[PDB]
């Protein structure tokens, strides 16, 4: 029901005033999983900080079960810069933050407790395109 | 006693005195210790041939009256270049001042340590301080051997690759030590890239000539704007590199159209046939930056070696693929063929072959690019590719077969051209492209005869002089005739803007550039224009809607590849097409033998003397009858696995050459004249018969 | 009267917005952000920026103005006011002001402005590319300003609405704003989600 394009939201609780609601009564729909809205998908998606755009149209939001569906298929596809040197500090003006990135498997933009969690296994990392991505409490064992 | 050092920096007045001194003196020790001094730090020589630009032009012209100094000069240099390495490593001198291009200018305009003895600790070692360089002072040096002439720079260029020859040839190359691991060869290898871009930048580059990329809102995989869901923006996509130096020069290798010297010149053979790259394409696309991937020198390896890279990458693709399917079965449960089983009938094969790939492409594009398994109907078996070959050669043959209209053919040339302006299904140009990324990607020869127009244009380039010299050279030499023509166009011949444009039925049809194309005289004040206009509309903007649809299925078989720029236009060809050289001795060095007969039977060698009595056509005919394509496969003769097994003993029964594993099991003839008349016969008469 | 424009999402074709970056909910660690409420607690007088980038290359030169809207009605009209406390203290740095919050560290080409059309002095936010290209944009903004000084503090949150002028007659510049500066500085952020997350 949004067709601008240059008054796109991006956050659903940013999302949450302008749709007549304080904080618990939005109601959208999803577009992988086809779904309602949940309210644990609520705050799992507050908890990633994703960006809301229109599909054919209508602005729909994002299901969290729908996490590891459309990121696994590239994290070992695709291949470039995989080092903690100057791989990403020189290509570009400003080097790269602490350790943040846009993450694709903790898939928030930084965990707190993701700085060794890596870095105590050297096992093969993901580091994808120059990205230091993680991983997140959700998706800690094998469930 | 004058010791000299009341001097520091050198010029062409002080060192004249110095000389004049030492002559009249006659001895050479104080001009050795002042040469030494001066060549023992740095910035003596920043400081040295200060002008208040012939001193480094004329003054070494009488260095060379003695041989004492050479001597010095040898030690000087090797001692020098540490020295330069600290100054380069961590010291940002050309930030501080561009005063600091004076050094290796010194050292390197000397055009005489090209002897032997240098090169072996002197030369090296100054390579391996040219190795470290801000990145600025590369391109600033670059820019003056591109604005010299050719012959110094083609001669400095040898002096690179010889000194490289000599590396390779004294070095010891295998699996635990790379090509890459020693730096010394690694630093000539960057200095011989410096001296290609000088080189490159020589030739009539352009840009202008590149036609944009008007591509169709292709259907997009959510995965690539999921990230945009992610939170980034628009991405610069993380796809195709690019080198650094073409960023600062703004020059692609692609931009190239008339070189001084041919490309093929830099190929260091020696390297190039000792190199790896199955390990080298990780050591590339992973980017482990304390080795260097000879593949960002797209100019150093050949067909051979490149192909096998592209063939590494289909590898890891399908690897990748079949990873990440296992877990998707695993947890969605849905299932998936990762052999591209474009199962189809013995007539409707083109049809079955369009409502199938097309299908089984949308949804996943990768597919295309996969290994496809030929499952006709009415026989059965495992498929190694004699199904998938006689597949392929039919698909191109009824293609080429003008039963379809879309595919023309042309006897200046031998050349087979898509139809100027037909009037097609887009589906039509989409199985070529889906079959020829295969064979790109099957490993298989696919007998065609696609000029370098469609390798370029297929690359992201749009043709030029010499690609329109391709086709029709008379129309091309017709326009250079009148570009030195210095007479009134109009008062000669009066023809109009407009010449003619081909169509389907031959009609002279109205085709009018730009509005009144057959009311506006030829004025001769200007001819560039002419030309600038002729080599857009003649050379593109005809086949847009067709080649589109054709260089879309190309696409969509193989985008994410490096494909861009490791094989120039000149260079894919030889990966379909066939080797055009045909060399008899690669053929015999590289046999393999079958059928329990030995290599050393006089049988074998009267049999290859038969072959050596044909000539080149002969010879090319004879691959052609037997093969089936009149080319030699990628790699040419030398690169191939060919079989020869046995048909049975000496009688003539049935002669028959297993076609789908390309094995020629020529029959074990005795007497000489029989198989002469045999072969003879079997060339007059090789596709014909219908078999192939 | 000093009517407000509404609360609407207007970033644009060409993407130049925040990024923050979060690094945990310690007592300690304040140089974050709130993943889920947007909110931010850093600490006063404390440089806790986190990164700055930008899309290509947004054409600078032009400053914004940019006024600390509050939320609710019954002083929308109030004019921001600096907290008399630090008013009267020499705690600035002499070129700033005693009417105004902003303290601009992060940047250097933001200026007060007297603006008179409804009594409220708008200062300008920098409109710059910040570090031409990298992640996760994060403008260096501390307030130092106590709104408990009994007088006209009224405790309350100003929201930094940009408002966009240039050559074209359209405001741009509609961001999910965020500055607050009473209550806790900095600490964690888990306690005051979990506290909200249920109303």
């Amino acid at each position: 029901m949004f067709q601008d394009p240059q008054e796109r939201p991006r956050k659903l609780p940013q999302l949450c005033t302008e749709l007549q609601t304080t904080i618990h009564d939005i109601i959208l729909e999803c577009v992988y999983c086809k779904q309602q809205l949940l309210r644990r998908e609520v705050y799992d998606f507050a908890f990633r900080d994703l960006c809301i755009v229109y599909r054919d149209g209508n602005p729909y939001a994002v299901c969290d079960k729908c996490l590891k569906f459309y990121s696994k298929i590239s994290e070992y596809r695709h291949y470039c810069y995989s080092l903690y040197g100057t791989t990403l500090e020189q290509q570009y003006n400003k080097p790269l933050c602490d350790l943040l990135i846009r993450c694709i498997n903790c898939q928030k933009p930084l965990c707190p407790e993701e700085k060794q969690r890596h870095l105590d296994k050297k096992q093969r990392f993901h580091n994808i395109r120059g990205r230091w991505t993680g991983r997140c409490m959700s998706c800690c064992r094998s469930s | 006693r004058i010791d000299f050092k009341d001097v520091t920096y050198l010029t062409e007045e002080k060192v004249y005195e110095i000389l004049e001194l030492c002559r009249e003196r006659e001895d050479y020790s104080p001009l050795i210790r002042v040469i030494g001094r001066v060549f023992s730090s740095a910035e003596a020589l920043v400081q040295s041939f200060r002008k208040v630009i012939d001193a480094i032009r004329r003054v070494y012209t009488r260095l060379l009256s003695n041989e004492k100094i050479e001597t010095a000069f040898l030690n000087a240099l090797v001692y020098l270049s540490p020295n330069v390495e600290c100054d380069l490593t961590y010291h940002n001198v050309y930030s501080r001042d561009p005063n600091y291009l004076n050094l290796f200018i010194i050292v390197m305009e000397n055009r005489n340590l090209h002897s032997p003895e240098y090169l072996e600790m002197a030369l090296p070692l100054f390579c391996k301080a040219m190795s470290k360089l801000p990145l600025a002072a590369q391109g600033k040096l670059i820019r003056l051997w591109s604005k010299y002439n050719a012959d110094q720079i083609r001669r400095m260029m040898e002096t690179f690759q010889q000194l490289i020859t000599y590396k390779v040839i004294s070095n010891e190359f295998n699996s635990r030590n790379l090509v890459n691991d020693d730096d010394a060869i690694v630093a000539a290898s960057k200095c011989l890239k410096m001296v290609y871009y000088a080189n490159v930048v020589g030739g009539e580059v352009d840009t202008n000539h590149n036609e944009e990329d008007d591509e169709e809102p292709i259907p997009e995989s959510s995965e690539l704007t999921l990230q945009e869901l992610l939170g980034e923006e628009r991405r610069n996509k993380k796809g195709p590199r690019v080198d650094p130096l073409e960023t600062e020069l703004g020059v692609k290798t692609l931009d190239c159209r008339k070189p001084l010297i041919p490309f093929e010149e830099f190929i260091n053979e020696p390297l190039n046939e000792v190199l790896e790259m199955d390990k080298d394409y990780t050591f590339f696309k992973v980017e482990t930056e304390n080795k260097f991937s000879f593949m960002t020198c797209p100019f150093i390896l050949n067909a051979v070696t490149k192909n096998l890279g592209l063939y590494y990458d289909n590898r890891i693709r399908m690897y990748s693929e079949r990873r990440i399917t296992v877990l998707y079965s695993l947890v969605q449960g849905q299932q998936l063929n990762p052999y591209l089983r474009l199962k189809v009938r013995r007539d409707h094969i083109i049809d079955d072959a369009l409502v199938r790939l097309e299908m089984i492409a949308m949804e996943n594009p990768a597919d295309l690019k996969k290994q496809l398994y030929v499952e006709f109907e009415g026989e059965q078996g495992v498929d190694e590719g004699g199904v998938s070959k006689e597949f392929f050669q039919l698909v191109v043959e009824e293609i080429f077969n003008p039963d379809i209209g879309m595919f023309t053919y042309d006897e200046s040339t031998k050349l087979f051209w898509f139809n100027p302006s037909s009037f097609e299904t887009e589906g039509q140009f989409t199985l070529i492209g889906i079959v020829l990324g295969l064979a790109i990607y099957n490993n298989c020869i696919l007998d065609v005869h696609f000029p370098m127009v469609v390798y370029r244009k297929l690359m992201g380039k749009k043709g030029t002089f010499r690609d329109l010299g391709d086709s029709h050279p008379v129309l091309y030499q017709s326009l250079k005739d009148l570009l030195e023509y210095e007479g009134n166009v109009e008062d000669d011949m009066m023809i109009t803007f407009q010449i003619s444009q081909t169509d389907l039925f031959g009609n002279p049809m109205m085709y009018d550039l730009k509005e009144n194309g057959d009311k506006i005289p030829i004025t001769n004040e200007n001819r560039k224009e002419f030309v600038n206009l002729y080599s857009d509309y003649i050379l593109n903007k005809s086949v847009e809607k067709q080649f589109k649809a054709f260089r879309r299925g190309f696409h969509m078989v193989t985008n994410e590849s490096p494909l861009k720029y490791l094989f120039r236009p000149e260079e894919i060809e030889l990966l379909i097409c066939g080797s055009r050289n045909l060399d008899f001795q690669a053929l015999e060095e590289t046999t393999e033998y079958d059928g329990g007969y030995t290599r050393d039977s006089v049988l074998i060698r009267e049999f290859w003397e038969i072959v050596h009595s044909f000539t080149d056509e002969q010879k090319r005919l004879f691959l052609q009858f037997t093969t089936g394509t009149d080319r030699a496969p990628v790699g040419g003769l030398g690169k191939l696995k060919m079989i020869i097994a046995k048909n049975g003993p000496d009688t003539e029964r049935l002669p028959t050459s297993h076609t789908c594993f390309n094995v020629l099991l020529l029959p074990e003839y005795s007497s000489k004249e029989k198989l002469k008349e045999r072969l003879l016969k079997a060339i007059t008469y090789a596709k014909g018969f219908g078999m192939l | 009267s000093s009517s407000v424009p509404s609360q609407k999402t207007y970033q644009g074709s060409y993407g130049f917005r925040l990024g923050f970056l979060h690094s945990g909910t310690a007592k300690s660690v304040t140089c974050t952000y709130s993943p889920a409420l947007n909110k931010l607690f850093c600490q006063l007088a404390k440089t806790c920026p986190v990164q700055l980038w930008v899309d290509s290359t947004p054409p600078p030169g032009t400053r914004v103005r940019a006024m600390a809207i509050y939320k609710q009605s019954q002083h929308m009209t109030e004019v921001v006011r600096r907290c008399p406390h630090h008013e009267r203290c020499s705690d600035s740095d002499g070129l700033a002001p005693p009417q105004h919050l902003i303290r601009v560290e992060g940047n250097l080409r933001a200026e007060y402005l007297d603006d008179r059309n409804t009594f409220r002095h708008s200062v300008v936010v920098p409109y710059e590319p910040p570090e031409v290209g990298s992640d996760c944009t994060t403008i260096h903004y501390n307030y130092m300003c106590y709104s408990s000084c009994m007088g006209g503090m009224n405790r309350r949150p100003i929201l930094t609405i940009i408002t966009l002028e240039d050559s074209s007659g359209n405001l741009l510049g509609r961001d999910s704003f965020e500055v607050r500066v009473c209550a806790c500085p900095g600490r964690d952020r888990r306690t005051e989600e979990e506290n909200l997350r249920k109303k």
